[PDB]
Parts: C-alpha cells; sequence; structure tokens
C-alpha cells in the first residue's frame, strides 16, 4: 500500500476501506462494492469505459453529421 | 466334566454394549459425512 513517491499511494485508501470491510463481514459480498471501488481505482476501467462511450456517441453524432 | 469344565467356559459372557459402540460409530461417521464438503470461511478470522 505504498506509493511512488510516498504520500499512501493513489487508492491505499480504497484498499483500507475494502480491508476493513473484508475484516468484519462474514461474506465475500455485501463487500463488493468497496472491491469495485478499489479496482476502479486500480485500473479506472469504468471511468474509461464511460469516458469512451462519451467519445464514442460524440464521434457517432459528428459522422452523422458530416458525412449524412 | 475334568472338574473344570463348568467354569471353563466362563471365557466370555455376554456383555451385550458393542450394539452401542455401532450407535455412537454411527454418530462419528454422521459428523464425518462433514469431513469433505467443508472447507474456508472466515474471512474474519486473523
Amino acid at each position: 500500500g505504498w506509493g511512488i513517491t510516498g504520500n499512501k499511494g493513489r487508492c491505499y485508501d480504497f484498499w483500507m476501506d475494502f480491508s476493513e470491510c473484508m475484516s468484519h463481514c462474514r461474506e465475500p459480498k455485501d463487500c463488493t462494492l468497496l472491491r469495485e471501488d478499489y479496482l476502479e481505482c486500480l485500473h479506472h476501467s469504468k471511468e474509461f469505459q464511460r469516458r469512451n462511450r462519451i467519445y464514442k456517441e460524440e464521434q457517432r453524432k459528428l459522422r452523422a453529421a458530416s458525412r449524412k | 466334566i475334568m472338574e473344570f469344565a463348568e467354569n471353563l467356559v466362563l471365557r466370555l459372557m455376554e456383555n451385550p454394549e458393542e450394539r452401542d459402540r455401532k450407535a455412537r460409530e454411527h454418530i462419528y461417521e454422521m459428523h464425518e459425512r462433514c469431513k469433505k464438503i467443508k472447507e474456508m470461511w472466515a474471512l474474519p478470522i486473523r
């Protein structure tokens, strides 16, 4: 849970939230929201897929307006 | 006869508790049928 320039890493906070959950929650689910939070920090998969959908719909509209 | 054949047979006697033996054997194996189904469940232990 370190960082490339010290400073608590990027989401050692999200991992602490996902570990405190997995500490005192008896199931792997009901602690999965925090797991998806932490993996979102790691790979930015949700953020990148949303940005790409934004840009994709924009590009489709622009191409439909350009070529028609 | 020959002076001891009478007590020569009391080298075993009924003592019928060997059926409670299997009675509690069965408790053993009823629990043991949970040998392979159990696995990791604890994420709250150390």
